[PDB]
Parts: structure tokens; sequence; C-alpha cells
């Protein structure tokens, strides 16, 4: 998968932009699974 | 025990030693815990259950 490598910081407006690009590129079924994984990662790190 | 007029004799419910007592003092930490305290959700220990810390009596009248 040709995902860009972010290397600075992921705040609220950055994650919203990434999700919209993931939806437009991968579709909603993929992004729905990505959202579940990213949500799990955020809870675990918090 | 000697008593003056107007001094306490017995404690009612939610009253200890002549003071309103509506709750319990419990050990608390403020931190996120895996989303189980997301927003106003609260995570608790089993010791509050089997310790009977927050057990209450409820009398229902059927007529």
């Amino acid at each position: 998968a040709n995902l860009v490598f972010h290397n600075k910081v992921i705040d609220g407006t950055a994650i919203k932009r990434l999700i919209s690009r993931l939806i437009d590129h991968f579709g909603m079924a993929y992004t729905s699974h990505i959202l579940d994984q990213v949500k799990t990662l955020g809870f675990q790190q918090a | 025990k000697c008593i003056k007029k107007g001094q306490i004799l017995a404690d009612g419910a939610a009253t200890v030693g002549g003071e309103l007592a509506l709750g319990k003092n419990v050990l608390v930490a403020y931190m996120p815990w895996e989303g189980y305290n997301f927003e106003d959700a609260v995570l608790i220990s089993e010791c509050l259950v089997y310790g009977d810390i927050y057990t209450s009596f409820h009398i229902r009248k059927y007529e």
C-alpha cells in the first residue's frame, strides 16, 4: 500500500484529513476497518 | 452516658455521628483506561462489589 510516511505529529485536523483521503482512495469498507484499528491504537496509547 | 437536652441519641440512614453521610471515600485515579472511561463512563474494581461498599437497601410495598 502506497501510504505516505508521516513523521511529525497527528492532531485532530490531520487525522480528519487522512480519513477523507483514505475514503476517497480505498473506499468505505476499507476505511471502516482502518478506523477500528486506529481507534484501538489511540485508546491503547492514551 | 449522660445526655443534655437536644443531643444526639441514634444515627439514622445516611447519617454518622450527627453528620450527613451520603457516600463513601474510595481510592481514585484520574487517567484514561482503554476507553472504558470514555466521556462519563467509570471503571471500578470488584472490591467495591464484594466489599459491599455501595450496597443499599430498597423496600418496595405492594398493595
